[PDB]
């Protein structure tokens, strides 16, 4: 879930 | 509240074959985080939820989005990276069975109804807001927002298209079958990340992880 | 013509845990028959379009009724044969994940908007007249007799239920669950097949024939 | 089909 919660922010 | 203007905006504010596909999917995994902080008060849950809902989601989210991209491709579909892909090619690939339950199922049937962007865009925003995705922290919420959408959506149908009284529980009705084919892709794509010889990007593997 | 009437009168009609719940399977798909004919203008379609919407959409229609039937039960199931499943009978005898999904995504939500049998029977009825099943001789036939339903069945909510506009489309927002659940159960009743320890009997041995 | 078309008789 690196990528995803990277981009969330 | 729940305006169908602003899931519009989501839409616009967006816009081996298989190597292809997975290669497509993975360019828009990015694009679908954009499109889902564009939707209205998704950005506002919890951040643990939101990624409950975007790893749920995403293979139907984006199943949708390039079935619709495809209405006017004969027998075929439109990949965001500009390609086609071709039934006979996927056929060629490995992959037909799934393939055609996409055209039929799918892709014909927006065509046939001529599904409009802000109903793809309500559809996706429902389908986003899956009350029923484990680990949830509040699944009342989710529903609350679903339950905005669907009544966002049935309001902006009778109002464009009030000739067709059946025309929002027409688009619903196209859940179950995007849910069942997205099953299935997941299927597929976990094959081929056990097989090994096909190229998977890192956001796509990413979500293929547990 | 669909008269919400007729399918309430359809419904009201017909009114190793594992091999309990497949023992109380097999019953029902003669029960499912029944009420399969008492759908207006079931059986009026070709014999071989009967035989393929019975085939693709039975698991999905006995899940539909057992969930409902259990709205009273905590944590289980209640079986055709007069036993209780409890969620860790369930999960003793190796199913407890799927069982699970059924008690929270529809035995549950069923309880919570408290689904009368009028909503489940036409729920039914949407999920019998699957037009995209494969094979039909004619789906646009198919697809006319849901439009069909769900005109009835929303023009029933409207008039029961005024206080909940939204209730229409919640219904058919169960669908998308029905589906992913009857997809696992079937998946675990081939390997249930497969393995050969557990006893299956005729009718339900052949609805898992090619 | 053999059970399912001789109960749809
Ligand atoms: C990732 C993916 C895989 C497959 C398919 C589709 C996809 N996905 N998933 N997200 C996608 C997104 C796009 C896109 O936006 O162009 C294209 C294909 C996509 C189909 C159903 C077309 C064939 C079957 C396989 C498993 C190859
Ligand atoms: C056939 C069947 C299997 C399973 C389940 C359910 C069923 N089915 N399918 N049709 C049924 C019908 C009834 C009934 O009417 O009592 C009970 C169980 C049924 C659940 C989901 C409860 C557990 C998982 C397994 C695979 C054991
Ligand atoms: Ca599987
Ligand atoms: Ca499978």
């Amino acid at each position: 879930h690196k990528i995803l919660h990277r981009l969330l922010q | 509240d729940m305006p169908v203007e602003r899931i519009l905006e989501a839409e616009l504010a967006v816009e081996d074959p298989v190597t292809n596909i997975c290669q497509a999917a993975d360019k828009q995994l990015f694009t679908l985080v954009e499109w889902a902080k564009r939707i209205p008060h998704f950005s506002e849950l919890p951040l643990d939820d939101q990624v409950i809902l975007l790893r749920a989601g995403w293979n139907e989210l984006l199943i949708a989005s390039f079935s619709h991209r495809s209405i006017a491709v004969k027998d075929g579909i439109l990949l965001a990276t500009g390609l086609h892909v071709h039934r006979n090619s996927a056929h060629s690939a490995g992959v037909g069975a799934i393939f055609d339950r996409v055209l039929t199922e799918l892709v014909s049937k927006m065509r046939d109804m001529q599904m409009d962007k802000t109903e793809l865009g309500c559809l996706r925003a429902i389908v986003l807001f899956n009350p029923d995705s484990k680990g949830l922290s509040n699944p009342a919420e989710v529903e609350a927002l679903r339950e905005k959408v669907y009544a966002s959506l049935e309001a902006y149908c009778k109002h464009k298209y009030p000739e067709q009284p059946g025309r929002f529980a027409k688009l619903l009705l196209r859940l179950p079958a995007l849910r069942s084919i997205g099953l299935k892709c997941l299927e597929h794509l976990f094959f081929f990340k056990l097989i090994g010889d096909t190229p998977i990007d890192t956001f796509l593997m990413e979500m293929l992880e547990a």
